[PDB]
């Protein structure tokens, strides 16, 4: 309904507690997206990861993929 | 410097205040106000793109292990400090402490300072726990002394040099880190580069505001005085002169902002390149990642900028 | 396997380009900006700027020169200001495009004509090569890169102690599968027996921290 953000007052967007990637940038870490209504949430910087580090452990790849990407200029 | 303050100026309210007669006279010039608003909006979006390209280069958010023992290397001055209610490293806190209407608005940045701090923490954790692997695929764990042996091998020094002087090198590293924190605290001109951007933008806005008190040939610089002292047939002339002067001032501000935004974006692209090469890998480019043979780099968030600690 | 992966990547790239209309948004943004600037410049011709009419022919055919001079001067001032604004914006955008073209030329020289060690300059991963492709008012690079995968978990040692001497890996790294020790290259798991031709000797087993006991095979003892 009504949601107060550091970038002002947002009307018509239901604040949603889960975090996703940014779709429409509102500001101050707040992003809005359409799911069916418009929701406003806090952007997520990425999936959590904690690589197991110890002083005598190394991870070595065993096989590989050839990946091709496009860059437009 | 990475980004500057995102500012937006209402052309109609700046030129004409809240006067409908002035708005009707302003419509005679076409779509100047639309062009100015469009240019300022483009600059504002470009600032968010700058910060995204500099810091948002990793997908996952890596974390350092709770037990922090890396063969004698001591990263307490660059890792986030949970004791403070900011999750900033001590150097980041020092950096954030060293830096100091009329239709004018300041749009908040898309990425909060806490989010940039989390991106920096993820980069530091990835570099510490996996070397340069996490920047080119899956994060492969490796003991930090072994990673520094690889980096020593990358500059023409055999790895047995590192191990046989391991506790020596760690000491030097720690001492160097400490000295950085001292110098920044003892030198008020260390962060001049960011302060130049802040001062330039603030001074431009101050001059733009101060241009509202100029007669420009009219009988007064206050629009309400002209309206309350004259009737439309000859008040239109005075309002026209004020409109011309204020419109030219706003045009000058917009052009200056476009040029300065181009400069800032060039610096942001340089910072993104240094984040990709100096931080996510080891660079053989001379003087690109500091004086000497580059070993590694540590990014640090700064208000409207990025600070690289080049270990060489 | 590598040839099959390369062909699959090329096919996937073509399919992604065909199925996504927003992939080429950069060139479209440039074209839209130029067209919109031209449209604004042309639309500025229909503004009075304070004159009685926005058409010079009407003023010429309605008023004598002595009084039509003021209207023509106002129109001239307005149109000159609009044209100057357009030219300044075009200069700034041309500088932007020149910077982008310099970056594209650098990428063509370093990613296509050779192999680049710069991280993320020629695509994500370890750069293998690049292929140029023409685009309307632009260039598209196909960065072929090597991405390691299916990593696995190992116990490593900085050096191997044998006969009171410390042996360091000449090119790879020492690994352990649980009971035995091998030496393998850092970017691919190809274990090999620790011999005297893939390790070098430096010092004794007292300085290095974390050294482990293992036997170093000698290719001369059998004979
Ligand atoms: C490396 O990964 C590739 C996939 O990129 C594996 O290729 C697959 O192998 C399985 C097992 O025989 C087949 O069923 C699939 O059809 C193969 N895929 C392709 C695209 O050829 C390859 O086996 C992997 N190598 C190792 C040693 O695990
Ligand atoms: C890593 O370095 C920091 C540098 O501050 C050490 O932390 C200090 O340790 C001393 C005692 O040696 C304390 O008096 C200070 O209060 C500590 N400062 C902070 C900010 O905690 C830390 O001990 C070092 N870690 C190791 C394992 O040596
Ligand atoms: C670690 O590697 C060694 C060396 O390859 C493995 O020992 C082999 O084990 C197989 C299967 O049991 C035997 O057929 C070979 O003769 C062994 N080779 C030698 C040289 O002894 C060992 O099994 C591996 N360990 C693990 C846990 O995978
Ligand atoms: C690795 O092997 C060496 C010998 O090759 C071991 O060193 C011995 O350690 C014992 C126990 O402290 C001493 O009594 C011997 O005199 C040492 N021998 C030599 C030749 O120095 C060493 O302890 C072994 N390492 C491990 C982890 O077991
Ligand atoms: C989010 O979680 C908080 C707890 O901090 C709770 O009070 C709030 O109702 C939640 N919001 C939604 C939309 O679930
Ligand atoms: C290596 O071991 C750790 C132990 O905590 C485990 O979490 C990690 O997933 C292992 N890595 C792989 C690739 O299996
Ligand atoms: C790793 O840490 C353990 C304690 O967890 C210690 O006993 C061992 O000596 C360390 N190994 C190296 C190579 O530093």
């Amino acid at each position: 309904n009504v949601f107060q953000t550091r970038a002002g007052c947002l009307i018509g967007a239901e604040h949603v507690n889960n975090s996703y990637e940014c779709d429409i940038p509102i500001g101050a870490g707040i992003c809005a997206s359409y799911q069916q209504s418009i929701i406003a949430y806090t952007m997520s910087l990425g999936a959590e990861n904690s690589v197991a580090y110890s002083n005598n452990s190394i991870a070595i790849p065993t096989n590989f993929t050839i990946s091709v990407t496009t860059e437009i200029l | 410097p990475v980004s500057m303050t995102k500012t937006s100026v209402d052309c109609t309210m700046y030129i004409c205040g809240d006067s409908t007669e002035c708005s009707n006279l302003l419509l005679q010039y076409g779509s100047f106000c639309t062009q100015l608003n469009r240019a300022l909006t483009g600059i504002a979006v470009e600032q968010d793109k700058n910060t995204q390209e500099v810091f948002a280069q990793v997908k996952q958010i890596y974390k350092t292990p709770p037990i922090k023992d890396f063969g004698g290397f001591n990263f307490s001055q660059i890792l986030p400090d949970p004791s403070k209610p900011s999750k900033r490293s001590p150097i980041e806190d020092l950096l954030f402490n060293k830096v100091t209407f009329n239709g004018l608005t300041v749009l908040p940045p898309l990425l909060t300072d806490e989010m940039i701090a989390q991106y920096t923490s993820a980069l530091l954790a990835g570099t510490i726990t996996s070397g340069w692997t996490f920047g080119a695929g899956p994060a492969l764990q490796i003991p930090f002394p072994m990673q520094m042996a690889y980096r020593f091998n990358g500059i023409g020094v055999t790895q047995n040099v590192l191990y046989e002087n391991q506790k020596l090198i760690a000491n030097q590293f720690n001492s160097a880190i400490g000295k950085i924190q001292d110098s920044l605290s003892s030198t008020p001109s260390a962060l001049g580069k960011l302060q130049d951007v802040v001062n330039q933008n603030a001074q431009a806005l101050n001059t733009l505001v101060k241009q509202l008190s100029s007669n420009f040939g009219a009988i007064s610089s206050v629009l309400n005085d002209i309206l309350s002292r004259l009737d439309p047939p000859e008040a239109e002339v005075q309002i026209d002169r004020l409109i011309t002067g204020r419109l030219q001032s706003l045009q000058t501000y917009v052009t200056q902002q476009l040029i300065r935004a181009a400069e800032i974006r060039a610096s942001a692209n340089l910072a993104a390149t240094k984040m990709s090469e100096c931080v996510l890998g080891q660079s053989k480019r001379v003087d690109f990642c500091g004086k000497g043979y580059h070993l590694m780099s540590f990014p640090q968030s700064a208000p409207h900028g990025v600070v690289f600690l080049h270990v060489t | 396997l590598i040839a099959n992966q390369f062909n699959s990547a090329i096919g996937k790239i073509q399919d992604s380009l065909s199925s996504t209309p927003s992939a080429l948004g950069k060139l479209q943004d440039v074209v839209n900006q130029n067209a919109q600037a031209l449209n604004t410049l042309v639309k500025q011709l229909s503004s009075n700027f304070g004159a009685i009419s926005s058409v010079l022919n009407d003023i010429l055919s309605r008023l004598d020169p002595p009084e039509a001079e003021v209207q023509i001067d106002r129109l001239i001032t307005g149109r000159l200001q609009s044209l100057q604004t357009y030219v300044t914006q075009q200069l700034i955008r041309a500088a932007e495009i020149r910077a982008s073209a310099n970056l594209a030329a650098t990428k063509m020289s370093e990613c296509v004509l050779g192999q680049s060690k710069r991280v993320d300059f020629c695509g994500k991963g370890y750069h293998l090569m690049s292929f140029p492709q023409s685009a309307p008012h632009g260039v598209v690079f196909l960065h072929v890169t090597y991405v390691p995968a299916q990593e696995k978990n190992f116990t490593t040692a900085p050096a191997i102690c044998h006969d009171g001497k410390a042996h360091f890996p000449r090119e790879g790294v020492f690994v352990s599968n649980g009971t035995h020790w091998f030496v393998t290259q850092r970017n691919f798991y190809e274990p090999q027996i620790i011999t005297t031709d893939n390790t070098f000797v430096s010092g004794n087993c007292d300085v290095v921290i974390g050294i482990v006991n293992n036997t170093v095979y000698d290719p001369l003892q059998p004979e």
